[PDB]
């Protein structure tokens, strides 16, 4: 979950209320290399839920 | 005279540690400090009233169960008998008897809490 | 990743998995925090010509209700019933 | 051995920080004793590792 | 304070009752010694208490009144009563056994000069003993509460509110009316 | 005397802001980012502060989140029943000042109309490691009482 | 200039897992018992 | 499509039964997740040593907010009320008027700390980037009026933060 | 020289105790992903200390509505008859020799629950009574299965002395020939101790704090003393009865080296235990122990009443 | 774009605790097959309406 709002935080610049999704679109593009980020995390991730 | 030593020792330091606890610290007591406990919102009735137990028939059979153990205890040193035979049948006497009597409650349902 | 062979050796045979693989702490696999800037795209309404708001204007497009009955054949259903889902075959038994 | 080479990294950390003295000033300011790169010190005195 | 500050408003308290009050809590608490000690067994004392929020009402009430500078008032409560009934009542509405026995005035400073040695707060003092057992005084001439627009709150109203955290559980519910009034004198 | 008694607070003082243990109390969002001050990456119980959910074991209210009126009495009841010393951090514009509910008819303004408060920890709210800061700025205001020092000079 | 914006990698991205592994460990159920009863014969004796 | 969590009917035979009487008897699925626990005992934890190592922010963070100037050292602030009127929390208050030099420069503004959001419209709004949300989130206080901002702590909170503020407002401008 | 034998036993146990929970801490925070402890002190080491000192010094509170004699009385027996239980402990030499060090335990540990049920009911809310009757469940599910899983064990070593299980582990561990016993004693020691995945009487998430919920500061620190030292000295009995550490009467230390290292050991897997196992609900450890482990019991101790015998192995008086 | 990703719907078949968390455990296994898709399909673009 740290490193969910860390996302939240770098499109938006806050851990939690992001503010981020609005009517119309989204606030902010994606700043460049957190795709990539997101695809370290999610390759990892369900390893986790196999502890769980 | 040693065992009464070790224990006056022993319940003379948790009461010392108490007398220290009550005396040592600042204290300021009101009414609100000392009101009873119950989430932030006050108790519904008294903490003294009836408190229904479910495993009632459980508790009951536990005094008898819990003196098969006085009847058993003495098997290590039974076990130094010369008339092993008569010896072997009545341990095993008890405690198949004790077996049966769990198994009757337990086939009857008297194990199972009531709602 | 400063773990010792017995004890990456020790936590893989207790967890039963290969944790080396797939470790919960980030190295240096993560974006640098320094990016080069972006040049972002324009959206289609960026036209010289062409390009008449009045084409465009959802807001403007948008209509009162449509009064079916106001008090001042076969049956019908509000859809079609909905089809009945299919089993996954990607996994279907959990 | 690897348990011998891990040993040596501890009492590297030792001298890394200036000796005995230096080890203990870390320790018990920061509660951590590793040893990292100077990377620079500001004008008040922090320094970063 | 009358010389150096002419238009000062004095005011003359009687002992205060309230929830943190050094006077209904202090009789309160001398059942952790048995009985209750009384020179002369209280019988010789008369006591006028008043209410805390009584005398912060007029000393707001000053504040505010143009009249109140250079004068003098002496806030007492509504009800003169001897010291045994006022310390026979505290002990009933706190539902506390109340053992009174008379102790001379030379043997009962003797226990407070013992108390004053702690280093701490004192529980009793010889001068706390001289206090409690001097009879307040009379002085008409001065006004008072009824003078600064507060109307004096009697010891029956506010006693439980001070006095039922003194109590066990047994009686922690009982309510206001369970206790009949002390003697008051006339 | 002096010298005493000097030693005296710094070691009770010690002993205080190095075992604090804050009541398992949470209102609302913030509580959320309390948790994250008790997740791996920060580890408040590193610090000595464990949460323990008896008033009476606890020596910290933390009041994270909004304080309706509904709720007033109730986190009034548990700060009275915590036993002294006792601190309240109040953490996020909520429990700071009302907040986005501010002008709401059912918020309190503020939870200091209802508690005395330590410290004010800002934020909507405030990351675990902004909280992080406000526990170890009450850590510091507690290493600075002079109960003793007082005392001794009564 | 061309436009940039943050893009998956021209290819796209390596498969990413998702379903449940638990892997099977340890010994028969005849095993295990075989080694207690072996254990306790041993005590016995 | 979908799939069953748990409809999954357990086999039969003497093995298989056999296999779970083992389970039921030599709590092997206890073991198993004894081993579990056993392993994260020896990682390394994700602990971070606060407050001499920090968490990872973005230049988009919001924290403190702090009143700009052009590098001239003139106030960016126009007194224009853009962003007075998109607070969601209506935490600024602001008053205006001509300069001494006819300027169109503010006489107020506040900041109330504990009714703002940190939602970051302030900045958004403004069009000559006067207020932002700076990087500094480590300035709780120890009384409530301490977070009550007026236009001098806003200010001296630009000057403060200027350095920073300026290098994460370059690094996420090409964003906006 | 008795009197100094007796600060000799239990100060050093309070002192095991205070690290305990440090050790516990610390465990729990490396198998949770974290730390514990680690700045009071290089390694948390002064932590206990700060948190002794710091509940002494707090106001402790009398509850409006509680019994006031029995609300003091309970922390005081609770701490008194957790030491008591040393006593007898063949370290390999006792303090007190008993002849029946095993009842003598199980006497004691039965009179340590009334601190339970005391504490809970002079509270005089409803939360501690809970909690007390929690207790009388917890009792009644593993009293008569422990009683008779010692018995099954003592018929091999023919002795109720503490002493003579030493004697009788001098070629072999008794978990060799005992293993399930061993496992069913482990479970009911968890019990016994109100340890989690049985640790019910407290119950956090349910009851609040459960039977201590009214208590603070030193009458508190007292309860929790009280829990870790019978944690620490059931595990000792664990040791002793089950494995048995050689004693060489020249060389009495290095049985006590041996001898703590295993009661480490397993105190240690205490706190494993707690960290990896959800919480039983309190009727399903009553039907644990009387449907699974009292059938078995009951079985298992005919089976050793029988096998000396059979064997024509039965154990001396002496 | 929901319409544009597969992903499967866990079902329960007791309708307790047990079912709906074994439910949501497998939701955030679905969870991650969805990211990996829009990782995969991010289009390019303009991140709002061009409407101003
Ligand atoms: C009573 C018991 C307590 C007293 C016994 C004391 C025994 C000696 C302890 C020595 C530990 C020193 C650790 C060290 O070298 O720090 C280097 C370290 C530098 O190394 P590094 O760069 O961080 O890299 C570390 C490894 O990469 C990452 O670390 P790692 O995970 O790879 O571990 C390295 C090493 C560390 O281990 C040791 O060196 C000690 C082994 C003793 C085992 C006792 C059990 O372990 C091994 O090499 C493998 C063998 C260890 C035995 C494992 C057995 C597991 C139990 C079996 C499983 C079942 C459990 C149920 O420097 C420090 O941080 C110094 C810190 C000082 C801490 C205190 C050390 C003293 C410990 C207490 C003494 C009593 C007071
Ligand atoms: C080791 C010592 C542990 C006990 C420590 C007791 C003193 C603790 C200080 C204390 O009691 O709080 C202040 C408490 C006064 O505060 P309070 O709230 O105003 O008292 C409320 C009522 O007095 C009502 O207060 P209560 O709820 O405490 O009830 C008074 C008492 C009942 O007291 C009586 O009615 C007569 C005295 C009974 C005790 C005599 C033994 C009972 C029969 C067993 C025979 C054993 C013989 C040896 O309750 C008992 O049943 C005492 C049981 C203690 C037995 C200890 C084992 C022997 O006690 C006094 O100092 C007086
Ligand atoms: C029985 C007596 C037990 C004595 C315990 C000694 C306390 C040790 C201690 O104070 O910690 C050192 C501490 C260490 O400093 P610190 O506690 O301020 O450290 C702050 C946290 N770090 C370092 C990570 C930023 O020294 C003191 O704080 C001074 C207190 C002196 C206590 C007086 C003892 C008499
Ligand atoms: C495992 C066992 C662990 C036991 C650890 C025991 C603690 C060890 C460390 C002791 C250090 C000294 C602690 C002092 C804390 C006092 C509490 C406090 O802070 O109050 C502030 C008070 C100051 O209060 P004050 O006078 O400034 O004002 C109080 C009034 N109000 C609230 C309005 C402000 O300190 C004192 O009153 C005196 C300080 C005494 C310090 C020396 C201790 C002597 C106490 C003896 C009491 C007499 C009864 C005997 C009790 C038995 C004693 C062994
Ligand atoms: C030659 C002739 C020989 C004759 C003798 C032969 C005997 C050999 C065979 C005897 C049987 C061996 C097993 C004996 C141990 C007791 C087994 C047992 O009781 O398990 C069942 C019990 C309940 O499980 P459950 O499935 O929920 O209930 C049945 C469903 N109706 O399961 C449980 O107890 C659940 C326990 C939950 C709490 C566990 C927490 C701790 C787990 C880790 C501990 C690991 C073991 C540590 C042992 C320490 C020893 C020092
Ligand atoms: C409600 C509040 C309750 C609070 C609880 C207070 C704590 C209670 C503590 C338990 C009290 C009962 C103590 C029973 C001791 C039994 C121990 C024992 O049996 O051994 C001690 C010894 C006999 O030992 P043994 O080996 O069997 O025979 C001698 C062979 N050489 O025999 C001796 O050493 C002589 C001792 C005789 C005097 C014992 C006095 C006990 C009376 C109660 C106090
Ligand atoms: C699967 C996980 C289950 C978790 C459940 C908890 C299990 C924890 C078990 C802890 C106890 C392990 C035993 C500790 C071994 C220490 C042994 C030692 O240091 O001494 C050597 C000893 C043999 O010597 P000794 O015991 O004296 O001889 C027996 C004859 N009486 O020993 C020789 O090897
Ligand atoms: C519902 C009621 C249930 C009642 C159940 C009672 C079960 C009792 C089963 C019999 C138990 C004893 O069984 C009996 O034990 C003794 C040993 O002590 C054996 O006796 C054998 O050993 C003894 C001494 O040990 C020798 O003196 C003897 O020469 C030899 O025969 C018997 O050969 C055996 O038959
Ligand atoms: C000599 C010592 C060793 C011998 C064993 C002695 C104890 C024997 C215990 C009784 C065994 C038979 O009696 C018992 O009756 C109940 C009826 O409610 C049966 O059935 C019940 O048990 C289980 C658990 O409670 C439930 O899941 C089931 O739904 C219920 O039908 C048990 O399957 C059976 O085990
Ligand atoms: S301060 Fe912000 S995050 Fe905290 S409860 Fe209020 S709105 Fe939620
Ligand atoms: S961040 Fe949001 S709530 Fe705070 S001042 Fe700016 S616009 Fe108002
Ligand atoms: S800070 Fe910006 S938006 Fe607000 S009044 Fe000044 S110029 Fe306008």
């Amino acid at each position: 979950r740290e490193k969910m709002f860390e996302f939240y935080e770098r499109v938006s610049g806050a851990r939690m209320h992001a503010a981020y999704v609005r009517p119309g679109g989204v606030h902010q593009d994606l700043p460049l290399g957190l795709m990539d980020d997101i695809y370290e995390f999610s390759k990892n991730f369900s390893l986790r839920i196999d502890e769980l | 005279m040693n065992l009464m030593l070790a224990l006056l020792t022993n319940f003379t330091l948790a009461t010392l540690l108490v007398i220290i606890a009550f005396w040592l610290p600042q204290l300021n007591v009101y009414s609100e400090k000392t009101s009873p406990y119950e989430c932030g919102f006050d108790p519904m009735g008294s903490a003294r009233l009836p408190f229904s137990m479910k495993f009632f028939l459980v508790a009951i059979t536990f005094l008898l169960f819990d003196l098969e153990i006085a009847l058993l205890l003495p098997l290590p040193w039974a076990s130094q008998t010369a008339n092993l035979n008569t010896m072997l049948t009545m341990a095993l006497f008890l405690i198949i008897l004790l077996a049966v009597s769990l198994a009757y409650e337990w086939t009857q349902k008297g194990l199972e809490w009531t709602e | 990743a400063s773990a010792t062979r017995f004890i990456q050796w020790l936590r893989n045979w207790a967890s039963g998995r290969d944790l080396q693989a797939k470790l919960q702490l980030r190295y240096q696999e993560i974006s640098k925090r320094t990016q080069p800037p972006p040049k972002l795209p324009v959206g289609p309404s960026h036209k010289l010509s062409n390009n008449y708001y009045c084409t465009r204007d959802g807001r403007r497009e948008a209509m009162p209700p449509s009064i079916v009955m106001s008090s001042q054949k076969k049956a019908v259903s509000p859809a079609p019933p909905i089809k009945r889902w299919e089993l996954s075959q990607d996994e279907p038994y959990l | 051995m690897e348990l011998l080479q891990v040993l040596k990294r501890g009492l590297q950390q030792v001298s890394g920080h200036g000796g005995l003295r230096g080890y203990l000033r870390v320790l018990f300011r920061a509660n951590d004793v590793r040893v990292g790169t100077l990377v620079g010190e500001d004008k008040y005195g922090n320094k970063y590792y | 304070v009358r010389e150096t500050f002419p238009e000062a408003t004095i005011i003359k308290p009687a002992e205060i009752f309230g929830r943190e009050d050094r006077f209904l809590n202090y009789f309160a608490n001398i059942r952790w010694f048995g009985g209750v000690p009384l020179i002369s067994l209280g019988k010789k004392t008369v006591k006028q208490p008043v209410y805390i929020v009584d005398v912060t009402k007029g000393i707001i009430n000053a504040i505010k009144d143009p009249d109140a500078r250079g004068k003098t008032f002496a806030f007492v409560g509504p009800s003169r009563y001897l010291l045994f009934d006022l310390v026979q009542y505290v002990f009933a509405v706190a539902h506390r056994p109340f053992l009174p026995y008379p102790l001379p005035h030379f043997a009962y400073r003797w226990i407070g000069r013992l108390f004053e040695i702690s280093p701490f707060e004192p529980w009793t003092t010889r001068d706390k003993v001289e206090r409690i057992h001097t009879t307040d005084k009379i002085l008409p001439h001065l006004p008072g509460l009824e003078d600064l627009g507060v109307e004096a709150t009697p010891l029956e109203l506010k006693a439980i509110e001070v006095l039922r955290r003194h109590r066990t559980y047994r009686w922690l519910s009982s309510e206001i009316e369970d206790v009949q009034p002390a003697k008051t004198i006339p | 005397g002096e010298y005493v008694v000097a030693k005296l607070d710094d070691l009770i003082n010690w002993a205080r802001r190095s075992s604090l243990w804050p009541m398992t109390f949470g209102l609302a969002c913030c509580a959320v980012e309390m948790m994250h001050m008790a997740a791996p990456r920060y580890d408040m119980d590193r610090f000595g502060v464990v949460f323990r959910a008896s008033p009476r074991q606890s020596d910290v209210m933390i009041v994270a989140g909004t304080l309706t009126n509904k709720m007033a009495p109730a986190l009034r009841k548990v700060y009275d029943q915590m036993p002294e010393p006792r601190y309240v951090v109040s953490m996020g514009s909520c429990a700071n000042g009302g907040g986005y509910y501010h002008y709401s008819y059912s918020v309190v303004r503020g939870c200091d109309r209802i508690v005395p408060v330590d410290i004010y920890v800002p934020g909507c709210p405030p990351t675990a490691e902004a909280l992080l800061y406000g526990i170890l700025q009450l850590q510091k205001k507690i290493k600075r009482e002079k109960r003793l020092r007082i005392w001794y000079r009564r | 200039s061309k436009v940039k914006q943050d893009m998956p990698p021209v290819g796209g991205y390596g498969p990413i897992d998702y379903k449940r592994n638990l892997p099977r460990r340890g010994l028969s159920g005849y095993s295990m018992f075989a080694v207690g009863i072996g254990a306790l014969l041993f005590g016995y004796w | 499509t979908y799939k069953y969590v748990n409809l999954r009917e357990p086999s039969m035979d003497m093995k298989s039964v056999t296999d779970r009487a083992a389970q039921t008897l030599l709590w092997t699925e206890l073991i198993r997740g004894l081993g579990m626990t056993l392993s994260y005992l020896f990682r390394e934890p994700a602990t971070i040593n606060y407050p001499f190592e920090k968490g990872p922010l973005s230049p988009r963070f919001r924290g403190e907010h702090a009143l700009r100037r052009y590098p001239s050292g003139e106030e960016r602030c126009i007194a224009c009320k853009l962003c007075e009127a998109v607070c969601p929390a209506q935490a600024i208050t602001i008053e205006a008027e001509p300069r001494a030099d006819g300027s169109r420069r503010t006489t107020r503004y506040d900041i109330d700390m504990t009714k703002c959001i940190y939602c970051g419209f302030c900045q958004e709004a403004c069009p000559v980037d006067a207020i932002v949300e700076g990087p500094n989130f480590e300035f709780s206080t120890e009384t409530h009026e301490e977070l009550l901002y007026n236009k001098e702590k806003l200010l001296n909170n630009g000057d403060k933060w200027e350095a920073e503020i300026a290098a994460n407002i370059q690094a996420d401008y090409l964003y906006r | 020289m008795f009197m100094i034998n007796i600060l000799m036993l239990i100060i050093p146990i309070l002192l095991a105790v205070a690290f305990l929970t440090l050790v516990e801490r610390k465990v729990l925070g490396y198998m949770q992903l974290r730390k514990g402890p680690n700045v009071v002190g290089p390694y948390g080491l002064l932590q206990p200390i700060a948190d002794a000192i710091k509940l002494f010094i707090k106001e402790p509170l009398r509850p409006a509505t509680s019994s006031a004699s029995m609300f003091i009385l309970a922390p005081i027996m609770a701490l008194g008859l957790a030491l008591t239980m040393w006593i007898p402990l063949p370290m390999p030499y006792p303090l007190i020799n008993m002849n029946l060090g095993v009842l003598f335990m199980l006497a004691m540990s039965s009179l340590a629950v009334y601190s339970i049920l005391w504490s809970g009911w002079a509270s005089n809310s409803k939360y501690a009574l809970i909690g007390a009757l929690r207790a009388v469940a917890q009792t009644i599910s593993y009293e008569v299965t422990l009683a008779i899983i010692l018995l099954s064990v003592l018929l091999m070593s023919g002795s109720f002395t503490l002493s003579t299980l030493i004697t009788t582990q001098e070629q072999m561990w008794l978990i060799l020939p005992a293993w399930p016993l061993a496992m069913m004693w482990f479970i009911s020691t968890l019990a016994e101790t109100n340890r989690a995945p049985f640790d019910l009487t407290e119950g956090e998430s349910e009851l609040v704090s459960g039977f201590n919920v009214e208590y603070a500061a030193g009458p508190f620190a007292l309860f929790f003393m009280a829990e870790y030292a019978n944690i620490i000295m059931m595990n000792i009995f664990t040791a002793i009865l089950f494995l048995g550490t050689s004693h060489n009467p020249h060389m009495p230390e290095l049985y006590t080296i041996n001898f703590t290292i295993k009661s480490l050991l397993l105190t240690m897997s205490f706190l494993w235990i707690r960290a990896s196992y959800p919480r039983f609900r309190y009727d399903q450890l009553m039907h644990l122990l009387w449907k699974n482990f009292l059938p078995l019991t009951l079985a298992l101790c005919m089976w050793h009443v029988s096998l000396p015998i059979l064997t024509s192995g039965i154990p001396p008086q002496t | 774009v929901y319409d544009q990703v597969e992903f499967d719907v866990p079902i329960g078949s007791r309708g307790d605790c047990y079912d709906r968390y074994l439910c949501r455990v497998e939701e955030m296994r679905q969870s991650i097959r969805i990211i990996s898709q829009c990782l995969n399909k991010m289009p390019p673009g303009e991140i709002k309406v061009d409407d101003a």
